[PDB]
């Protein structure tokens, strides 16, 4: 842990979604419109409702005072770059 | 680190005075291209 | 005690859902274009102790 | 004294609703190295209900995939709005607009 | 997109000014900004182009540190489903709680005001930015040659409720106003309607010229 | 009609006609390989997900579709990689649990150093 | 005035000679924007469009305003135009007092030069 | 649409060709009001183009306007500026949950599901029902188990969904949220206002004074003057947005802020200029023209090197100073902050909210979502104070029998 | 909205239902702007990506009811992978 870079990856900065990014996940979702038993991965829930309960009470659509988080944190600032150069 | 400079042009107002005139005389021609490609290049 | 809620609801539910609905505001206010029972109560004037205490000072007068 | 205060009764955390309505696939558990332990601090150092569930999830779906059903389409909203889903989204609208009074 | 992405935002600089984090008069005064600088409660400055105007970003003070405090979304929980804290008591000063070190919290998880203020015209060369870059930057990881191993030093662990500060610097050249005032919604309606019925007309008249 | 469409479309086209017109320069000057091309094959083979290889098989013996049943074959493929992914970033893995969860998403664990070398 | 003060600063009569090369470079460039602005096609439209606007206006104005005030003595189409060159339906006593004025207006500005300059 | 043939067009070889064609007549016209329109934008761009040569900046504070008070830097100081609205950081959590109550009304982001939801309890005629779910049953009561309380909560939500149904009613109709249908993003903003200036939609509820044009008394008198006294405040809050975002645009090019607002708690006003950072003067501002205004990274580095690093030529030896500039030498000269070090001096206001979320660990659960704040008035007090004096109140109900 | 572009359009908003009227006038337009702006709707456009990422089902459905294998799996998986990371926490998109 004492290599580690503290920068953590243009990668693993998850979406968070603004105010007008949740209202349109939730308008195209809302209008988004041989086998038998145990052939199933198991999980054969249903699609379209655990999609609404994620876009209203999911983690990537939680806070509600993010702008643009992907972009703004997927840049290197003037301190996260001293920071790499010493190392 | 290797670090990198430019050839920094040491004039400065010899360096910078075309490219100011086409800075401020291209936005015209921006302007009267596209007009004239919709309102000729279309209903010749 | 026995304020409005146990009174509507009352046996309607069990002391769990009591607490439940109980944490979700007072009754319905100016949120809800309704006139609060807060400030109403500033919309009423005094009652005849006003009348005849003021008429008692009246008199003193 | 019904005023703000909040409370454990809205399920307010949807891991809980998905593990215990729609998330019934069961892990093969293994030991763990970071868990909570005492002074409370995360450091280093039912099942047969939900199987019941898990079975006639697989039930429906398979009927509801070889196209036995009263509309039809492996895939749509049958609105039977599950009233759980409508039922947090009002408690949120309703704590949030009534956090006028907390002055 | 790694292109179109960027270029867009270059033609479309003033729909990325915030409007999130900012409400009514949500200005702060320097001395204000000064005092949450110098006790590490901003967690990203991003200074404008012409380095006479800031934006400061502050996290609301629960969604700072890791505490499980009943107020922050339960982000991250436990198999019995108790939000996570990560309080560490200070052997040196206990009895305060304010005074125990916490870890902080991923930036892309806190909820935000984003305050205006606005710089004074010597504000880079009285040295206060740099004063603070210095003192946050000169600590770091340490060999213990006593007990023969690599240690994190207590004055180089954020307390509860600190952040580390991010200084971003915003290009005056990445804006782009000629092109995001010649592209403008207005500006596009008219050039729709005028190509249809010129291609309209085009057609009608060719239509009508070989009916002759 | 729609600008606002038409844009995208066009730097895409644009972008992607220069990556075909440089595929092509490169071909030509730099001929293809005979066998490495199945060095690429396998290599693209291989990070196709379990939930296809179903089909993969069923592509191999025959019985793959007309062109239409394979068409509708492998979206509820697609739709249950989904649909487990979204398990994956929910609930969690096959071999983790909450606790695991909430270590990953807190990045609290480092990259294993003395197992790279 | 601090534009002044540095031109007077830092370069036998020659702060008077830099002042009127100042004065003199600002008024020929905002002239030559001018023209070169009006020298465009599409502006010259512009410029006839307002202009039978404005004139139509103010036939209006002075018709409606003219009648009231006879009273009070009393008392006490655009396409013809619009499709059509500009100066055959303008005269040419117009241009001329447009000249008649300037001219009266500038014709003084030998001697102001002369006496200014020379004491 | 032979516009061209009355009286009056006659003697010109062209319009008499085009009283012969209708198509050439029609694309004349839209030739004629295309040119209009490229006209229009070559004088508007001129128009926004040229002022920016002619503005010119205070040199002393740089455009600023504003210098700083050095007094403050390291019953306070007199000179500088009157501290602003949000310097107070015990109100922080109060104004945000004010401003996010405001904001909850407006909000259309749940649009759809509020609207179908209106659209089932507004007529309940459709029931187009397909097939019920396989129901699950709940373990009974007397199995004191976290999963076991979740499924009985999770049992009970039809009857209490009703409860607050009949206590609070669809928001659309208590006015609570905006409209059913006022606006929806694709018809025209020009429709989309005239619907919102309809009836004071522009408003929340609070505010609006149709709510209380009905009861004005002689009771209090602030009925219909204590809600114009908080509109008031609401506008001028907007108004001050609407400033704060030009200034911002204007600053994220290089442009001088058109806003010049007073000083702060900080710094002063700049004397050479009044305060007003910059203006317009006739005289073109050779520096903007031939493009030097920004001042070459490596000159200022060389300036703020020569600045923080002062010389001192003389040395005590022949000079009878041997002590450092300043005042009280003699004076100047007379615990673990080696280790952990400070104590940061911001935070205290919150030292006891963290000793009660240590004394109570399961309020770390995440079926509980408190409101939030800091004083005994909000937050995790309220929760606690509400737990205790409900757990007294009804076990000494079970006192009654 | 024929008055969109130009300036002439402010004589408009004049027109519609301790300091002077003109100033209130003013506040009363800033405010129906600022309430107009805060309903967040003004992304919603019928030619994004993210509507027609989730649309593609629908118009797949009502038209056919009117090495090419890798290809076909790893756009469906792109497209997938797209509505992963527009819909909550993917990691790399
Ligand atoms: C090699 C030999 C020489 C070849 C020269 C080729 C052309 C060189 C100059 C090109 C760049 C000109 C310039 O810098 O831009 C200055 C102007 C901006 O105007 C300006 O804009 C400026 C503000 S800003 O830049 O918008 O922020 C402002 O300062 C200024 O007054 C105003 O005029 O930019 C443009 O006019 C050109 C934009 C590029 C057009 C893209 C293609 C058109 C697609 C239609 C959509
Ligand atoms: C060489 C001089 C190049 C000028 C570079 C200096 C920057 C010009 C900014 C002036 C701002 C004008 C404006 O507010 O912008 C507005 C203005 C629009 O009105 O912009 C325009 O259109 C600009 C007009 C075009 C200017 C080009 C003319 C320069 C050359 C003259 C002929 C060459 C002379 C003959 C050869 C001589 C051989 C001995
Ligand atoms: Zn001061
Ligand atoms: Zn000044």
């Amino acid at each position: 842990e004492l290599m580690r870079s503290a920068v953590p990856a243009p990668g693993e900065v998850p979406n968070r979604n603004s105010r007008g990014q949740v209202a349109e996940q939730v308008r195209a979702i809302l209008d988004q419109y041989k086998a038998k038993t145990e052939d199933m991965v198991d999980d054969a829930f249903t699609t379209e409702v655990v999609e609404e309960a994620m876009a209203l009470f999911g983690d990537a659509n939680s806070v509600k005072t993010a702008w643009r988080t992907q972009e703004v944190l997927r840049e290197l600032s003037y301190t996260q770059l001293w920071a790499l150069v010493g190392e | 680190v290797v670090v990198d400079t430019g050839v920094t042009e040491d004039d400065r107002l010899r360096a910078s005075l075309l490219v100011q005139m086409l800075r401020y005389t291209v936005p015209f021609m921006v302007i009267s291209g596209l007009f004239w490609m919709i309102h000729t290049w279309i209903l010749d | 005690s026995e304020d409005s809620v146990e009174q509507e609801f009352g046996g309607d539910y069990s002391e769990a859902s009591l607490e439940y609905i109980r944490a979700l505001g007072p009754k319905k206010g100016a949120p809800f274009a309704e006139v609060d029972p807060a400030e109403q109560a500033a919309a009423l004037p005094p009652s005849q102790a006003e009348c005849e205490a003021a008429k008692a000072v009246l008199e003193n007068y | 004294l019904t005023s703000l205060r909040g409370s454990k009764q809205f399920l307010n955390s949807l891991t809980i609703l998905f593990k215990h309505q729609k998330m019934f696939k069961k892990k093969t558990l293994k030991a763990h190295k970071w868990h909570s332990d005492t002074q409370g601090i995360f450091r280093k150092h039912e099942e047969s209900s939900l199987s019941t569930r898990l079975h006639i999830q697989k039930k429906r779906k398979a009927k509801k995939q070889r196209l036995e059903t009263r509309r039809q389409k492996k895939r749509t909203r049958f609105f039977p709005r599950p009233v759980w889903l409508r039922s947090r989204m009002f408690l949120n609208f309703l704590t949030e607009r009534n956090k006028y009074y907390l002055n | 997109a790694i292109f179109w992405n960027k270029l867009l935002d270059r033609v479309q600089y003033k729909e990325n000014l915030p409007q999130a984090g900012l409400v009514g008069d949500m200005r702060i005064s320097y001395a204000k900004f000064l005092e949450l600088l110098k006790d590490q409660r901003v967690k990203r400055l991003v200074v404008y182009g012409d380095m006479r105007t800031a934006v400061v970003e502050v996290p609301h003070p629960w969604s700072a540190s890791v505490l499980g405090h009943p107020a922050t979304h339960p982000f991250y929980e436990d198999s019995a489903h108790n939000r996570v804290s990560m309080l560490r008591p200070n052997p040196a000063a206990p009895e305060d709680v304010t005074q125990w070190f916490c870890a902080e919290m991923p930036e892309w998880d806190m909820e935000k005001y984003r305050f205006y203020v606005d710089l004074p015209g010597d504000f880079w060369e009285s040295g206060v930015l740099q004063r603070h870059l210095a003192a946050q930057r000169a600590e770091g990881a340490v060999w213990d040659p006593a007990s023969g191993q690599y240690i994190l030093p207590y004055r180089a662990q954020k307390k509860v409720f600190q952040v580390s500060t991010e200084v971003q610097l915003l290009d005056p050249q990445e804006s782009w106003d000629f092109l995001g005032w010649l592209l403008a919604p207005g500006r596009l309606e008219f050039y729709e309607k005028a190509a249809c019925v010129a291609i309209a007309l085009r057609v009608l008249g060719i239509v009508i010229a070989i009916s002759t | 009609p729609r600008l606002a469409a038409v844009m995208p479309d066009a730097v895409y086209a644009l972008v992607q006609g220069t990556h075909k017109l440089g595929e092509y320069a490169h071909d030509l000057v730099f001929p293809p390989t005979p066998e490495d091309l199945r060095k690429l094959e396998q290599q693209v083979n291989a990070t196709i997900p379990r939930e296809f290889d179903r089909v993969r098989q069923r592509y191999a013996e025959g019985k793959i579709a007309n062109d239409e049943q394979l068409s509708s074959e492998l979206e509820d493929a697609s739709f249950n990689w989904y649909r487990r992914q979204l398990r994956t970033s929910v609930v969690g893995a096959t071999d983790e649990e909450l606790e695991d969860v909430a270590v990953r998403k807190l990045r609290l664990e480092p990259p294993a150093l003395q197992a790279s070398l | 005035s601090a534009i002044i003060k540095s031109i007077n600063n830092k370069t036998s009569s020659e702060k008077e000679t830099m002042q009127l090369l100042l004065m003199s470079s600002s008024i020929l460039l905002h002239l030559c924007a001018i023209i070169s602005l009006v020298s465009i096609s599409q502006v010259r439209c512009f410029v006839k469009f307002h202009l039978i606007l404005l004139y139509k206006l103010s036939n209006v104005y002075n018709a409606i305003l003219n009648q009231l005030s006879n009273k009070l003595q009393k008392n006490l189409g655009f396409l013809v135009e619009w499709s059509s060159d500009f100066i055959t339906i303008i005269p040419e006593n117009v241009d001329i007092y447009i000249w008649n004025v300037f001219s009266k207006i500038y014709r003084t500005i030998p001697l102001s030069f002369i006496s200014t300059t020379l004491g | 649409m032979g516009q061209f043939y009355s009286r009056e067009f006659d003697g010109d070889p062209y319009v008499d060709l085009m009283r012969s064609l209708p198509e050439r007549e029609l694309v004349w016209w839209a030739q004629k009001v295309i040119w209009l329109a490229e006209g229009f934008t070559f004088v508007d761009h001129f128009a926004r183009t040229y002022p920016r040569l002619l503005q010119h900046k205070c040199q002393r504070c740089k455009g600023a306007g504003v210098m700083t008070c050095p007094a403050c830097l390291g019953g306070g100081c007199r000179v500088c500026g009157t501290a602003c609205a949000w310097d107070a950081e015990s109100e922080w959590m109060e104004r945000w949950g004010e401003w996010e109550s405001r904001l909850a009304y407006y909000d259309k982001a749940t649009g759809p599901l509020m609207d179908e939801w209106y659209e089932d309890v507004l007529n309940a005629g459709n029931l187009e029902e397909d097939t019920p779910p396989v129901e699950d049953d709940p373990p009974g009561p007397e199995v004191t188990g976290r999963w076991a309380e979740h499924d009985r909560a999770l049992h009970k939500d039809k009857k209490r969904m009703a409860a607050l149904m009949r206590r609070w009613g669809h928001p659309y109709d208590a006015d609570a949220n905006l409209g059913y249908q006022i606006v929806d993003p694709t018809a025209s903003m020009g429709e989309n206002v005239w619907n919102m200036a309809q009836v004071y939609n522009s408003l929340p509820p609070e505010l609006n004074p149709l709510r209380t044009q009905h009861l004005a008394d002689r009771g209090g008198g602030n009925t219909q003057a204590a809600v114009e006294a908080a509109r008031s405040a609401f506008d001028a809050q907007v108004v001050m947005e609407a400033a704060l975002l030009q200034n911002l645009e204007a600053a994220a090019q290089d442009l001088p802020k058109p806003h010049r607002l007073p000083p702060t708690a900080g710094t002063v006003a700049c004397n050479e200029c009044g305060g007003a950072a910059w203006g317009y003067s006739f005289f073109p501002n050779t520096a903007v023209m031939f493009g030097l205004e920004r001042p070459f990274w490596g000159d200022t580095l060389a300036r703020l090197s020569k600045y923080w690093n002062p010389t001192q030529v003389a040395d005590p030896a022949r000079t009878g100073q041997l002590l450092p500039y300043g005042e009280g030498g003699l004076r100047r000269l007379l615990a673990l902050e080696a280790v952990v070090g400070k104590a940061p001096a911001t935070t205290g206001r919150y030292r006891r909210d963290l000793e009660l979320l240590l004394a109570h660990p399961e309020l770390r659960d995440g079926a509980l979502r408190v409101p939030g704040g800091w004083g005994p008035e909000g937050g995790l007090q309220t929760y606690l104070r509400g737990q205790q004096e409900e757990q007294a109140r009804m076990q000494r109900r079970r006192d009654l029998a | 909205n024929n008055t969109q572009t130009n300036a002439f359009n402010q004589n408009l908003w004049w027109l519609l239902p301790s300091i002077p009227t003109a100033s209130k006038n003013q506040i009363a337009l800033i405010r129906l702007n600022w309430a107009l702006n805060k309903t967040n709707i003004n992304t919603f456009t019928d030619y994004s990506k993210r509507n027609n990422l989730w649309t593609t089902q629908k118009l797949r459905n009502q038209s056919k009811n009117n090495n090419i294998f890798s290809k076909k799996i790893i756009s469906k998986v792109k497209q997938k992978k797209q509505k992963l990371n527009y819909m909550t926490s993917y990691l790399n998109v």
